[PDB]
């Protein structure tokens, strides 16, 4: 097996050469070892034949950081193949010399770099771009000590579009890496000369050409309108990602532009389009197009406000994208479409996702919260979820009256007897609290108030901590409004709360209910059932620091977590 | 008629999961059509492809009624599928096995002893709480007959009548008398697991049962002499399930008594030299002598003996042999513990061995074998083990220590600093169930309040995510803020506390995004508290509360209410409820 | 800016792997097999995953998990992207997406693998560009990709001119449970088969609203597409002017132009379902189909998918028009219908048992989808005027287009 | 006595399931999840002794596919391993050079040859020639 | 493979 | 034939516009 190889790689017929090259590339792509036999390899590496050449480069970049000793006989090959006629040749050689993680390695060549810069090959001129890049990333040092800076600035000012766009993706992705010191920005001739390259760009070169204006900051009003005119085009390209990059870069120049110029009013008319059709795209790009909308939708949400119908989630759609889908309802959700909402709230219901079922409960409930108007049919929606005798349905109906009746509580009587018997039975924290947090709170309409409480008391030493505090809370309230059905339930749960609950927090709390009630049970009626001020609800919007600098990452992993470009990357 | 062969190889030929489940439906739509038209011919293959489909994880809710169907069926394959369903796709909750208690009756009679023992079997593995009590009956009067082959089984479905039905054990007291003369090795064992079941279930019985000890001790005898047979005879092992039988009942009987103790001595001593454990039949049998010497009252050398055993099975290198000497010393722990305290090195040793589960036993009998001498030198080495541990032992190791601390705790100002340790190094592994526990043990204690209050002050300003940590040190701020701070009131000395520093604290614990609702809530309350406790820092607290009475939570709204109004309407009367809480056991 | 890109195996197995970067070790793809399968029990699988500090982003192909890790915030949509162009040439080069050819290209797939993208930067993406330089049954490298065109191909010689059009309609209907249709989205997409001599640069002209109404014409017929998306070869500065469509078209079958608005129009086909599912006695399918198309038209190959219930076993069809096939499969009733002509009504009455035990779990409601294709009819009424076909030699062009009306998102919500 | 016995193989694939306790489908559905997770994430040595829910989780296979058992804390654990040897050798008997192939294709067979050694996790033949008489006797009537 | 093996080998 | 609509031939330009 290897003893064989070994001798059939050590032959002169390149018959078998090429036979043992195949098994050795199978051997490693099936996993095996093959690193042992990269020595042997190293003779037959000058070949003519180019299908050869290649499998031994490949051979050579991924058994280099495993045996980068026997990787210095390697040097001369790669000079020798660095001045190839061929232009294919001299391609693979300059993406193989980068590919190298040797450190002694692309000292050596440098030469070869700084001879293929000013290849006339637009292919070889791409080729050097990037084999400069990933020798400013592998040595940043070494690569300012050859000085290559200058020629990648130069290379975005001279002929082929493909070469320019790598060179000024290089030239970017070297200044993301750099501590933001010399910077390459460029004056507003560059952005023009890239521009007019814009339309020449390939799929691929648009990507890098619209992420140089990512960095650039306009200063001029008519600047900022020729950039978005040139801009606006990028929308109608069929590639997904440039039209993310297009509508990342429209989005950063809107911070500049005039609200009162029509500028503003054409851009924000030809986007909803571009977000439609975005909408529509495959599955994987659904997501980024969703975090992509709600990025952008906490900045100007005046353009998305008549785009509701393609904000439902489809039936085959993904559990990603029907998360998705209800976030941006609801972050889009208003009066006009409030019965189209709770539609297909109400039809997202009855779907068999769990959890897609407790996030369609807490779209409603926030939907419910945010506008007053559709109080009334978000009460009527819950109760007939309640009735849809479903648990799951049911613990979040509770929860979301019990979150209703804190924010809304001024018409919230009206419901208290139909979730008196609503079958109380369920054992959910979220619930059972939530329950007894909105009877001790509205312990006035329900005339049974104090027996539906009783049975709840059975185990309420080792319910819970918050379960039990809710409970005393709810006792004292119903205590203080009606003691004569609640004189001995008020002692009894002061017994229980105070003598067998071990609670640090929860035996204080009894403690000092019951050191009120034997002080002044009048002064408890305005202490413990007090009229509390408005309740501020936690504002989903990201803060304005945090949204502005999101704004410039556009595309990047920072938008689909939500999180800080610094506050994710190791 | 597809047999269950094809099906097999069929499902063998699906590569994508959703093609494995397209094909199970495909099968199963044909399953269900052949099923609703009443077949009788192929059943026996339609019931086989349903129970490999139900063992693949398909729902087999529709094909119940067959199974019924077939159980009260003739053909013997019939039968046997339908038992087959019965004790895989019928169980108690299920509640479609309550039609076959009149098919189960039925069969009770059979005079096919394959169709009986089938019955039994399935009344056995699917023993119910009503089929029991209308199948009792039946049960007993087959535990009466001679068959040897159906003696087993009708020991079997009494254990399992008695076991889902504790309370019908009085009609089997008579029916096994005179039952210890079985020549067959399957009736005696079915005999010694019933006497054993009804002693463990009921004591009403032990002085009854325990009259065959002689009659127990001698057969075991015989059989240890008979160590030569073509059955039962594994690995050198005559009858190792019958030698096993004998030893727990052995060690079950006579567990508080001195005859029954005294009767079986000899048997043990001899059992105990003239057994080889060199196959795992030898060394099971000697864990088994050794476990019933333990729980039983025998002699001193029995226990020399026993402790030696355990010595010897110690050091042998078998992960088995190395788990089951762990276990047998943590069983007797509290029996023979200075005895035990000769493998301190082993049991050290134990906790850093390459096995889960001989280091969590290693752990047990660490902590089993902690004492009122050895706590203070063992803390260390808990402490390193704690420390060190795995992620799902590094709970269980300060649940160990914290209730090591509170049992045997040489001292308080020990166990503090030991407490602290644990709560700064646990982290996210203290459960949150012993915060009240260590609530308590700090209330209880009054003597040492200064250098915990100080230890407390300083551990909550490096970190706040831990939430046990964060709301022991809430709670001793709230519980000791008079001692925590001496002279506080207006601007003294540069000291430790300042009276201003804990209330920064427990607004940024009150408003950091780190809260569970519970620290929370004991930060809040502790704020409140620290009205009357602190007079220094005051009217600050009460712009707080009252922002704070706002809070999404309708606990901590409704919390924030209440302080915002006792501040604003019952200055005077805030001293009058602030009295330190009573401190109980 | 992916650390490289690797396709997975159905078991785990990677197929093949080309780190492009170096910054993540080869090792981190074990994990993600665990990670996906935690991420699934758990509802939380997503397709960029994250071990630690690098993300593996990954998506499902026919057979294998394009899996392709990252460490630091690239761009995610530049990785979609590149993954999608990668597909598209595994496509055209290979007939085939499973482990059958995985493993039986993998020479030409090394070389494809580096040549496409260097360094997280993918450099080529043009399938019939890449097909030039990388076969697997070499020269340097084609001009086109060097020169600005690299859509058209120089130099292209063929003995006729003559260019397929498509006119793919995709009518997509979203009628709730209650009757009301909710989303109504009809996409244009206008693909052509072009097999000419040279580099011809085609002037598309059509029946749109907006150019009518610049020029003036904006009183008959004229479709007004919501979005309208050109392709890789459309210049996006002619179509920004005057919506001038001039573009160098491609060697073979390319999307050009794909419109995307919706509709407020009636539904071609009107179904009416009814469920008359007794309490684990009986089942009803009272399936009423109503053809609100032109009489003219007829939808071939019509097959209106009726879900039955999971559990449900001896149907019984009583049909007028089309036959009835119950698929176990998809554990649903297809409608299916060979040629349905323009305002054709077809009832139907299904009726199948049901096991006497009740079902542990419930099933949920999945909505009736039926998959009509009705080809030569142009609701949108959207008509194609000119294809300036323009070429530096000069010939006489013979451009072909068919109109094709098919279903796509018609779904309708069950009761 | 035996809370439950299942054969499952390495990949994961259960090749024999009998459980002594009435539990739910989807309960013990995850429970056997569980178990298998639990003895796919294990070494070999690991002495084959899991506690895992206050449950002697034994895990022993003499090939790819493994086996499981789960007692109470009441008994030893070389006895639960002495009654799978012979229950593996009284398998093996019946059937004759037992392989995994045969497993799946003997389901029904191995189901009755279980039943038939031990029933409600308790044992029940203690002899292996008397039920492999038995089961050939029982095979025989058809 | 490694089905077609022995349990025990016996 | 073929299924789909049967391919029909097209124009140059819009001859009505000049």
């Amino acid at each position: 097996e290897i003893f064989e190889l070994k001798a059939e790689l050590n032959s002169d017929k390149k018959e078998k050469k090429k036979e043992a090259v195949k098994k050795v590339i199978a051997s490693m792509t099936v996993g095996k070892d093959v690193s042992a036999l990269f020595p042997d390899v190293v003779n037959c590496m000058q070949t003519d034949n180019l299908e050869l050449k290649k499998l031994v480069y490949l051979y050579l970049m991924n058994y280099a950081k495993s045996q980068p000793d026997m990787a210095i006989m390697a040097v001369n090959t790669f000079v020798k193949d660095c001045e190839d006629p061929n232009p294919l040749i001299r391609a693979l050689a300059v993406r193989t010399m980068g590919c190298i993680r040797v450190d002694k390695i692309t000292e050596y060549l440098c030469e070869p770099l700084r001879k293929c810069l000013k290849d006339e090959d637009p292919y070889v001129r791409k080729t050097a771009a990037v084999c400069v890049a990933k020798l400013h990333d592998i040595n940043a040092q070494l690569v300012e000590d050859q000085g290559f800076l200058d020629t990648l600035k130069d290379l975005i000012s001279d002929s082929n579009p493909m070469v320019v766009a790598n060179a000024v993706a290089a030239l970017s992705e070297i200044a993301e890496s750099h501590p933001s010191s010399n910077l390459l920005d460029l004056n507003p001739q560059s952005i023009n000369k890239l521009l007019t390259a814009l339309n020449e760009c390939t799929e691929w070169g648009q990507i890098f050409i619209l992420d140089c204006l990512a960095n650039y900051m306009p200063k001029d009003d008519r600047e900022a309108q020729s950039i978005c005119e040139r801009v606006t085009p990028r929308l109608s390209h069929a590639n997904s990602a440039v039209v993310l990059s297009a509508v990342k870069v429209l989005m950063k120049f809107m911070e500049m532009l005039s609200k009162d110029l029509d500028y503003y009013g054409t851009l924000l008319k030809k986007l909803a389009p571009p977000l439609v059709t975005l909408l529509s795209a495959e599955p994987e790009l659904q997501y980024v197009a969703l975090r992509n909308i709600n990025l952008i939708v906490q900045k100007r949400p005046e353009i998305l406000k008549h785009e509701m119908k393609v904000f439902f989630v489809k039936y085959n759609d993904p559990i990603y994208v029907k998360l998705e889908k209800l976030d941006i309802m609801i972050r889009l959700a208003s009066q006009a479409n409030i019965a189209q909402v709770l539609a297909e709230l109400r039809e997202y219901a009855t779907e068999v996702d769990v959890d897609f079922v407790r996030k369609a409960v807490r779209a409603i409930g926030r939907c419910a919260i945010k506008v007053e108007q559709s109080a009334e049919r978000c009460v009527s929606t819950l109760l007939d979820l309640i009735q849809t005798k479903v648990n799951y349905v049911v613990q979040e109906a509770i929860v979301v009256i019990k979150d209703i009746f804190r924010k809304y509580p001024n018409k919230y009587e009206s419901v208290i007897a139909t979730l008196c018997e609503n079958l109380d039975s369920l054992d959910e924290p979220e619930a059972r609290a939530a329950m007894i947090w909105i009877v001790g709170e509205y312990a006035e309409r329900i005339d049974n108030a104090d027996e539906l409480l009783e049975s709840f008391l059975e185990g309420f030493h080792d319910k819970s901590t918050q379960v039990q505090l809710q409970l005393l809370t709810a006792i004292v309230k119903l205590f203080l409004k009606k003691p004569t059905e609640t004189q001995e339930l008020v002692q009894q749960v002061l017994s229980l709360a105070t003598q067998d609950s071990d609670n640090p927090d929860l035996r204080d709390r009894g403690y000092i209910y019951w050191r009120l009630l034997s002080t002044d049970p009048v002064a408890a009626k305005e202490v413990v059932l007090a009229e509390k001020p408005l309740i501020s609800e936690e504002t989903d919007l990201i803060e304005p620091t945090l949204l502005d600098e999101l704004i410039c990452y556009i595309g990047t992993l920072a938008s689909v977590y939500h999180k800080p470009p610094s506050a994710f990357v190791e | 008629p597809i047999r269950l062969r094809e099906l097999i190889r069929t499902i063998r030929t699906a590569r994508t999961q959703a093609e494995e489940r397209e094909m199970i439906q495909k099968e199963c739509a044909a399953i269900r059509s052949s099923f609703r038209e009443e077949d009788n011919t192929y059943r026996c293959r339609n019931v086989a492809k349903l129970l490999y489909m139900h063992m693949l994880g398909y729902p087999a809710h529709f094909g119940q009624l067959e199974c019924l169907k077939l159980i009260a069926s003739q053909k013997f394959t019939d039968k046997r599928i339908g038992y087959l369903g019965a004790m895989l796709l019928l169980d108690e909750r299920q509640d479609v096995h309550l039609l076959m208690t009149n098919c189960i009756k039925n069969d009770l009679n059979h005079s096919t002893q394959f169709v009986q023992g089938l019955a039994l079997c399935t009344l056995g593995c699917m023993g119910s709480s009503e089929m029991c009590r209308d199948l009792a009956g039946e049960v007993e009067k087959l535990l009466k007959t001679s068959n040897s082959y159906l003696r087993k089984k009708a020991a079997l479905c009494a254990v399992h009548v008695i076991r889902k039905v504790p309370e019908l054990m009085e009609m089997f007291l008579p029916a096994t008398k005179n039952l210890l003369n079985e020549k067959n090795h399957g009736v005696l064992h079915t005999s010694v697991v019933l006497l054993t079941e009804m002693c463990e279930r009921s004591p009403d019985m032990l002085a009854h049962f325990r009259k065959l000890v002689p009659q127990l001790v001698r057969i075991l005898k015989n059989l240890i002499m008979s160590g030569y047979s073509p059955e039962h005879d594994v690995s050198g092992i005559s009858d190792p399930f019958l030698q096993v039988r004998i030893l727990r009942l052995l060690r079950i009987l006579g567990r508080n008594d001195d005859d029954s103790s005294e009767a079986m001595n000899d048997i043990l001593a001899q059992v105990a030299t003239n057994t080889e454990t060199s196959k795992n039949v030898g060394n099971a049998i000697l864990y088994e002598t050794v476990l019933t010497i333990m729980d039983i009252k025998s002699e001193s050398g029995l226990r020399v003996l026993a402790i030696n055993i355990l010595g010897r099975f110690l050091l042998n290198n078998d992960k088995n042999i190395r788990y089951v000497a762990l276990t047998s010393l943590l069983k007797t722990v509290q029996t023979d513990h200075n005895a035990v305290q000769r493998h301190r090195s082993t049991i050290v040793d134990c906790l850093k061995d390459l096995d889960v589960s001989i280091k969590r036993r290693a752990m047990e009998l660490s902590f089993a074998l902690v004492n009122g001498n050895n706590i203070r030198g063992m803390m260390k080495e808990l402490l390193y083990f704690l420390d060190s541990c795995e992620p799902e032992f590094k709970a269980d190791c300060a649940s160990g220590i914290f209730l090591a601390a509170e049992k045997y705790a040489p001292s308080k100002r020990w166990h503090i600093d030991t407490i602290m340790r644990v709560l700064t190094t646990a982290g996210s592994y203290v459960r949150d169930d012993a915060v009240p526990n260590l609530i308590q043990l700090i209330t209880n204690s009054v003597e040492m309040h200064a250098y915990t209050v100080q230890r407390l002050y300083k551990a909550i300003l490096g970190d706040y995510s831990q939430q046990p940590l964060v709301q022991v040190a809430a709670w001793c701020i709230g519980e000791y803020g008079d001692l925590l701070v001496s002279g506080q009131c207006e601007e003294e000395e540069p000291i430790q506390v300042t009276e201003d520093e804990v209330l920064d604290i427990l607004e940024s614990v009150l408003i950091s995004n780190m809260s569970t609702s519970v620290t929370r809530g004991y930060a809040l309350t502790a704020i409140m508290k620290l009205s009357t406790r602190f007079t220094c820092t005051v009217n600050r607290i009460k712009k707080v509360v009252s922002i704070y009475g706002s809070s999404i939570d309708v606990e901590l709204q409704q919390r924030a209410v209440e302080y915002n109004a006792l501040f604003k309407k019952y200055d005077h009367m805030r001293s009058a409820l602030l009295e330190r809480m009573p401190v109980m056991e | 800016s992916a650390s490289a890109v690797y396709v997975l195996d159905l078991k785990g197995k990677v197929l093949i792997c080309r780190n492009y970067r170096g910054d993540v070790d080869m090792s981190e793809v074990e994990h993600f097999m665990p990670i996906l399968m935690e991420k699934e029990e758990e509802g939380m699988l997503s397709p960029i995953l994250a071990h630690g500090g690098v993300r593996f982003m990954w998506i499902k192909h026919n057979n294998l998990y394009l899996v392709a890790t990252s460490k630091k915030n690239a761009c995610v949509s530049l990785v979609f992207s590149f993954l999608y162009k990668v597909v598209q040439v595994f496509s055209e080069y290979f007939k085939e997406l499973e482990e059958e050819s995985i493993r039986d290209n993998f020479v030409i797939i090394y070389e494809l693998l580096d040549e496409l993208m260097d360094f997280g930067y993918p450099q080529t993406t043009d399938s019939k560009i890449l097909q030039e330089y990388i076969t697997q049954e070499a020269p340097r490298p084609p001009a086109t990709v060097t020169n600005a065109v690299s859509w058209r191909s120089e130099g292209i010689k063929y003995r006729k001119n003559e260019v397929f059009l498509d006119v793919i309609e995709a009518v997509n209907l979203l009628v709730s449970a209650n009757g009301n249709v909710l989303r109504s989205e009809i996409v244009g997409s206008i693909k052509m088969r072009v097999f000419l001599s040279g580099m011809p640069e085609l002037r598309l002209g059509l029946n749109d609203k907006v150019l009518f109404d610049n020029t003036g014409r904006g009183k008959s017929k004229s479709v007004e597409l919501e979005d309208v998306k050109f392709h890789q070869c459309v210049r996006l500065s002619r179509f920004e002017n005057d919506r001038t469509i001039s573009f160098i078209p491609p060697d073979g079958e390319f999307e050009l132009m794909s419109y995307r608005l919706n509709t407020h129009v009636k539904p071609l086909i009107w179904i009416e379902s009814v469920i008359e599912k007794h309490s684990h006695s009986r089942i009803e399918y009272m399936v009423k189909a109503k053809s609100q198309f032109k009489r003219r038209s007829t939808a071939n190959n019509v097959e209106i998918h009726i879900p039955v219930p999971n559990d449900a076993d001896s149907p019984k069809f009583k049909t007028t028009v089309g036959s009835v096939k119950w698929v176990p499969e998809n554990s649903e009733i297809v409608w299916s219908v060979k040629s349905f002509p323009g305002g054709k009504e077809y009832l139907m009455r299904a009726h199948f048992g049901l096991p006497s035990v009740e079902a542990e779990d419930k099933e949920g409601k999945p909505p009736i989808s039926v998959k009509f294709e009705i080809p030569y009819f142009t609701t949108s009424g959207i008509q194609v005027r000119y294809l300036k076909i323009i070429e530096k030699s000069g010939y006489q062009a013979l451009p072909w287009v068919r109109y094709i009306t098919q279903n796509g998102d018609y779904q309708l919500r069950t009761q | 006595m035996i809370h439950f016995i299942l054969l499952f193989s390495r990949q994961g694939k259960l090749r024999l399931q009998k459980w002594y306790i009435t539990l739910p489908d989807k309960e013990r559905k995850k429970i056997t999840r569980e178990i298998v997770q639990i003895i796919l994430s294990r070494g070999h040595r690991t002495s084959s002794f899991v506690d895992w829910k206050e449950l002697k989780l034994v895990y022993k296979r003499y090939a790819s596919l493994y086996f499981c058992c789960a007692i109470e804390n009441q008994d030893n654990e070389l006895l639960t391993l002495e009654i799978v040897h012979r229950y593996v050798e009284l398998l093996d008997k019946y059937f004759g050079n037992v392989c995994e192939l045969d497993i799946i294709f003997n389901f029904e067979k191995a189901y009755f040859i279980l039943d038939e050694f031990i029933i409600g996790g308790e044992i029940q033949e203690t002899s292996k020639k008397i039920a492999v008489k038995a089961i050939e006797d029982s095979d025989m009537l058809q | 493979k490694g089905e077609n093996t022995s349990l025990l080998h016996p | 034939d073929r299924k789909g609509g049967s391919y029909s031939q097209a124009a140059g330009s819009d001859s009505a516009q000049s």
